[PDB]
RNA sequence: GUUUUCGUUGUUUUUU
């Protein structure tokens, strides 16, 4: 259960060496990348344990920004900073990856 | 030292054997007191006296 | 180290078998390390003060850790004497 | 067996599918003493091994386990333990050798075992008295009490040999005094006394016809009529089943918002179960149930009216000494429930990985070991950590010093009531010992005139099963208690079989 | 050095406090030690 | 001071603190926990907790005896030893 | 024995009370009874 | 003898706890309750063998 | 900006019924596939949000309207005290109840994990991904006195020398930079790679032998 | 060379 820098879901780390994440792999591409760029983008550490089963109307999920993201376990902060080329890559993207630690 | 042997010996009235007996052949002890506040607060020591 | 004698152990650190036994001796000879030279410390066992006899039987095992374990037996006959307890 | 099935389940939605992973538990297998040393060698041990190197005289078991799978989309022996052995028994190494091989072994012959040997100690059991469970005991409650007699019976389950819950009844209302003479009952799991006549009709016999033929036989006694009288007339609000149970099931003690949809089928179930459990623990005999109650109350009744000596509490025959045999059933019972919860909690956090537990890196069967041998080392008949509330003194050093000294010591009992009031009924001697425990023999002061000793002649029951009894009884016309009647059966004797009501029998002479 | 003895067997052996405490001869696991050589005395009274 | 709560050698050098420095330690640390609440998330419940608890435990290292509650303990299981059940009791230090 | 059992432990107990009741009453050299606070108990020891 | 008892039942309406108020009135046999948030009343008859928890009981089997 | 988003009436409730101690994440993961599972079903489950924090420790909270939602949510939860210990959450600490809340090159620090827990060091290097940072410490070895570690068996604290290290039992690389067992040894100190986890800078106060060496 | 130390708390048993 490595918890994701951008979008904060959480699943086993196993989920995401096979299934990945629901939503940040199509610009993090953790499934197709290695498991250094997958742990830098989702990391062991992580605080503030939410579970959120419906994200359309609930207000943690519009704090959290993840009512568009699929319900499930969230972290609210997680340590550490993104590498040069992954927040480099979301920046290009247009992913102004915003830190959930504060 | 029973309560009882208290009792006896007072009704005897052995007083100074009593105190002794209790001291000497008990836990005695010595301190200091600050009479103002009457207490055993004093920071004491002898060679500096 | 214990104000009691020493030397009628053995050079192992125990008592032969049918040796007199005085109180306050030390029958049993262990040391423990000190947490940090001359970093032991006494573990002896002496014998209690008011008891006296002979070294009945000396037990040499290991308990179930494997460490070693001795059960050790003193002997001594008890003479009735004045004030002794006897009854019908 | 008492408790052999968990059941487990995983609704993954990730598509409804349920995975059951349910366990089931095979034969109990008991092996003989085989000790394993720090070399790892393992061999059968004897008591003067384990009381020279201080180990305990126990024997390795084995229970078996089944781990079956009920996936619908809508085991092996495993050591538990050693359990300290009881010398030359049946799994003693003792047991057999003759006279001869003792000697080789360098074992006194004039030793009868009956004690344990743990860590090279040799442990003696005491055991403990008690009046007989599932008996009414009707008594003069003290005067200065609305209370004036006081039915009491602790219902306990013949199978399994331990208490369940206890009920008692008190006749409420003092001679002209406290309005009527009614009667309130206490039940387990409630907060509150009901009126006993609403307990009746919530069990099936609402009207009062049939809860006075289930309680008064001899219609002639309208005095028995008179006193039940305010507790009919308090009796007529409750008038049907779901009311007498909604009623009952809002004073279930239970939480707050039941509703009458569930409250009325718990209160229905306290009525079934928790209540006289030894009599009946299904449906459909809840009318054993009523008179059975109606005999127990027409005897409170009998008492109140002092038409009967009250239930001499001190009558020996009523006294039960429980050996050997129910202690350690209830301290492995208690054991083995709680190896049963964490076992099947390491399910719950090792099945969420979904891998194949080996039935081994799951279980430490340091749990029962540890635990018997705390409460027996120590002498605590319960867990260490419930120290406060358990029976000590239950098991203690045995004595050696001489030989009778030790003959006493194996036949010498105790008495769990407490030396907290002084009292004079159980110390005292009383008839009812008559070729029992020995009269003379007993402690000095504090343990004076409670702990006993077997007589030279008593002889303690191992229990037997009961069914066999039933059929001699229904083979010489037992008389139902469906076909009870105050007036027909006014000469019958009613059956009573390990003292419950078992049936009606007019001619008890002959059979 | 120290003579031990067997209590199985009844076969005397000598360790040093290097061998771990086993019977040398037939494996059991208990020994014991010896009378020591000084003489003794009674007043057989 | 030390003096009345020393240290107790339950066997030799191994030496079990006096259950008075634990209670001490258990109120301090309970007054820690009560310091480090409101810097931070302190939602008035909390607060409310942590010092029903810091007054609990004063109250057991006080008294045990209290009636209608409870007693305090260790991890063996036995009930802490207040101050007022070392100084009353016939072993007490007046009766003892 | 049994009822000796009981009696000597329930005398002790109230020998232990009442020594604690009389514990500081003395006679004085006016000859009068009275307590640790000086409240005179008899007027003469036994009136005598 | 009136009884105002502030108890710890829960009102459906306003969903606060200790907010019902059994007021038990056996003098016409007829019971009242009353709430302090919302201010919820129930009635149901009384007899000799009824109590708050039987009137939150027949407050549950009436109002749902 | 997130203080647009702050909570309101309108927002769902919060009851936060605490658990056993220890077993408040495995209440919220129950909580969050209990409700996904009956997600849409006949008897849906009106609750949001369900979070714990660790400040808050055996206090769960859950994002809902109604207090059925929520019973039946906690129903079939063995996890759970039994008590309702529930209050409810009143409109401004619902973000404080999510609120997330120093270290530099050069700082003193402690040690925690391991056997050289206790010593100080003094940061020199961090690791890219803010998971590992190298130190400056005392380097404590025996010598070979007993080798041939524990937390609780070692003696005090000297500085590096290489006249020691080469009389009591060694690659040169720098001049007073050896890597010596595994460990780097630079102007007579310690280096290592030392986990970020076994590290901490805050709230440190030197003692007198601090003060004596540092 | 003078000098110099063993634990607790419980339990159960008896001792009058
Ligand atoms: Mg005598
Ligand atoms: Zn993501
Ligand atoms: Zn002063
Ligand atoms: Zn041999
Ligand atoms: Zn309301």
């Amino acid at each position: 259960e490595r918890a994701c820098m951008l979008c904060g879901i959480v699943l086993p780390g196993r989920v995401f060496m096979q299934n990945g994440c629901p939503n940040c792999d199509s610009v993090l591409n953790l499934r197709d990348s290695d498991q250094a760029t997958v742990n830098e983008c989702t990391s062991s550490s992580f605080e503030g344990l939410v579970a959120v089963g419906d994200n359309e109307h609930s207000w943690v999920a519009k704090w959290l920004r993840v009512d568009r993201f699929q319900p499930g376990l969230y972290a609210v902060r997680v340590d550490g900073r993104l590498p040069s080329d992954i927040v480099a890559a979301l920046e290009q993207y247009g992913v102004y990856y915003r830190p959930r630690d504060g | 030292f029973g309560e009882m042997e208290r009792d006896c010996m007072i009704a005897h009235g052995a007083a100074g054997f009593l105190k002794e007996r209790l001291m000497e052949a008990s836990d005695a002890f010595r301190v200091h007191v600050c009479g103002i506040c009457g207490l055993m607060s004093v920071i004491a020591n002898l060679k500096k006296n | 180290l214990k104000h009691g004698t020493y030397e009628k152990l053995d050079e192992d650190g125990l008592i032969a078998p049918g040796v007199r036994v005085s109180g306050d001796d030390i029958i049993i000879g262990k040391t423990t390390p000190i947490p940090p030279y001359h970093t032991k410390r006494d573990a002896s066992t002496p014998l209690r003060s008011t008891e006296n006899g002979i070294v009945d039987q000396v037990l040499l095992t290991t308990n179930q850790e494997g460490l070693k374990f001795v059960k050790v037996r003193m002997r001594t006959t008890k003479v009735p004497q004045i004030g002794d307890k006897f009854a019908s | 067996w008492e408790e052999p099935r968990l059941i487990l389940d995983q609704p993954a939605q990730h598509d409804n599918i349920n995975k059951r992973y349910e366990i089931r538990f095979g034969k109990i297998y008991l092996s003989r003493p085989t000790m394993t040393e720090a070399d790892g060698t393992t061999h059968a041990m004897f008591p003067q091994e384990a009381r020279l190197r201080n180990l305990t005289y126990s024997s390795p078991v084995y229970l078996d386990m089944e781990k079956s799978m009920f996936t619908s989309i809508d085991g092996n022996k495993v050591h538990i333990g050693k359990v300290p052995i009881m010398l030359r028994s049946k799994f003693c190494s003792l047991r057999t050798l003759d006279e001869v091989d003792l000697y080789k072994m360098k074992e006194c012959p004039y030793d009868m075992g009956g004690y344990f040997v743990i860590n090279g100690s040799e442990k003696v059991l005491i055991a403990q008295e008690r009046s007989a469970a599932n008996i009414v005991q009707v008594f003069k409650k003290a005067a200065p009490s609305p209370i004036s007699h006081v039915a009491e019976i602790r219902s306990a389950l013949e199978k399994g040999s331990r208490l369940i819950s206890t009920m008692q009844i008190k006749l409420y209302g003092r001679e002209d005094k406290g309005t009527g003479r009614t009667i309130k009952a206490t039940l387990p799991y409630v907060k509150q006394d009901i009126p006993i006549v609403i307990v009746f009709r919530a069990l099936g016999v609402v009207p009062d016809g049939e809860i006075l033929q289930h309680i008064c036989y001899d219609e002639n006694d309208w005095q028995m009529l008179e006193m039940l009288k305010p507790c009919i007339e308090e009796g007529f609000v409750i008038q049907d089943k779901e009311v007498a149970l909604d009623f009952i099931g809002r004073r279930g003690s239970a939480a707050l918002g039941i509703r009458r949809e569930k409250r009325i089928q718990y209160a229905k179930d306290i009525l079934q179960k928790e209540l006289l459990p030894h009599i009946t623990q299904e449906e459909g005999f809840e009318t054993r149930k009523t008179f059975f109650l109606g005999y127990m109350v027409n005897r409170l009744l009998l008492c109140a009216l002092e038409r009967k000596d009250q239930d001499d509490r001190d009558h020996f025959g009523k006294k039960r000494l429980d050996l050997a045999g129910p202690l350690l059933a209830n301290l492995f019972r208690i054991l083995f429930r709680k190896l049963t919860r964490e076992i099947y909690r390491y399910m719950q956090r090792c099945i969420e990985t979904d891998r194949d537990f080996n039935l081994n890196l799951a279980v430490k069967s340091t749990t029962i070991t540890s635990g018997l041998k705390y409460s027996l080392a120590t002498g605590n008949w319960g867990e260490q950590k419930k120290a406060m509330s358990s029976r000590a003194g239950v098991s203690q050093v045995l004595n050696r010093y001489t030989y009778s000294s030790t003959l006493s010591h194996l036949r010498r009992t105790n008495t769990p009531i407490g030396r907290d009031g002084k009292l004079a009924k159980p110390r005292q001697l009383h008839n009812t010992h008559w070729g029992l425990v020995c009269p003379a023999e007993t402690p000095e002061g504090q343990a004076c005139g409670l702990v006993k000793n077997l007589s030279l002649l008593s002889g303690i029951s191992i229990g037997s099963p009961s069914e066999p009894i039933i059929n001699f009884l229904e083979e010489w016309g037992m008389e139902p208690l469906e076909d009870y009647d105050p007036a027909q059966h006014t000469k019958s004797t009613r059956i009573f079989v390990n003292g419950v009501w078992t049936g009606i029998h007019r001619d008890p002479s002959m059979l | 050095g120290v003579k031990y003895t067997c209590g199985a067997c009844a076969h005397n052996f000598s360790l040093n406090k290097s061998d771990p405490v086993r019977c040398k001869e037939c494996g059991h696991r208990v020994i014991y030690k010896a009378r020591t050589k000084r003489m003794i005395q009674f007043d057989a009274r | 001071p030390p003096q009345v709560r020393p240290s107790i050698a339950m066997d030799e050098t191994t030496q079990g603190q006096d259950d008075l420095t634990h209670k001490l330690s258990d109120i301090l640390k309970a007054n820690i926990n009560v310091q480090k609440l409101e810097m931070d998330g302190s939602p008035q419940h909390i607060i409310n907790e942590v010092e029903q608890l810091l007054q609990f435990h004063v109250a057991t290292y006080m008294d045990n005896d209290i009636a209608g509650q409870p007693q305090a303990l260790q991890k063996s299981g036995r009930p802490v030893k207040a101050i007022r059940a070392r100084l009353k009791g016939k072993e007490g230090r007046l009766r003892g | 024995l049994i009822d000796t059992a009981v009696k000597t432990a329930e005398t002790g107990y109230i020998q232990r009370r009442l020594v604690k009741a009389l514990e500081d009453i003395m006679v004085h050299y006016d000859g009068t009874t009275r307590n640790s606070l000086g409240d005179i108990i008899q007027f003469l020891y036994g009136e005598d | 003898i009136k009884q105002k008892l502030e108890t710890q039942f829960t009102c459906l309406f306003c969903n606060h706890d200790n907010s019902v108020v059994c007021t038990l009135d056996k003098k016409n046999s007829i019971g009242l309750l009353e709430c302090k948030k919302c201010n919820l009343s129930f009635q149901a008859p009384i007899n000799s063998l009824s109590q708050p928890i039987d009137i939150y009981s027949d407050w549950i089997d009436a109002c749902e | 900006p997130q203080r647009l988003l702050i909570p309101t009436v309108d927002d769902p409730g919060i009851w936060g019924v605490k658990v056993r101690l220890g077993k408040e994440k495995d209440v919220v993961r129950q909580i969050l596939k209990k409700k996904l599972a009956r997600e849409g079903t006949k008897n849906p489950l009106e609750i949001y949000s369900a979070f714990q924090r660790d400040s808050f420790k055996g206090h769960v909270y859950i994002e809902a309207r109604k207090a059925e939602a929520i019973n039946d949510a906690l129903k079939g939860n063995v996890n759970v005290f039994s008590n309702n210990s529930k209050f409810l959450v009143g409109i401004v600490e619902y973000k404080d109840l999510l609120r997330p809340v120093k270290l530099t090159r050069g700082s003193y620090v402690r040690v925690k994990n391991g056997k050289f827990k206790g010593d100080l060091a003094q940061v020199d290097e961090v690791l890219e991904n803010g998971l590992e940072a190298r130190l400056k410490l005392v380097p404590r070895l025996d010598y070979g006195k007993d080798l041939s570690y524990t937390s609780k068996f070692r003696p005090a604290q000297r500085l590096f020398s290489e006249a020691e290290a080469r009389v009591h039992e060694i690659r040169r690389d720098r001049d007073g930079f050896v890597t010596y067992g595994g460990e780097e040894y630079y102007e007579g100190f310690l280096y290592k790679t030392f986990r970020l986890q076994n590290l901490i800078v805050n709230s440190i106060n030197p003692t007198l032998n601090e003060l004596s060496l540092f």
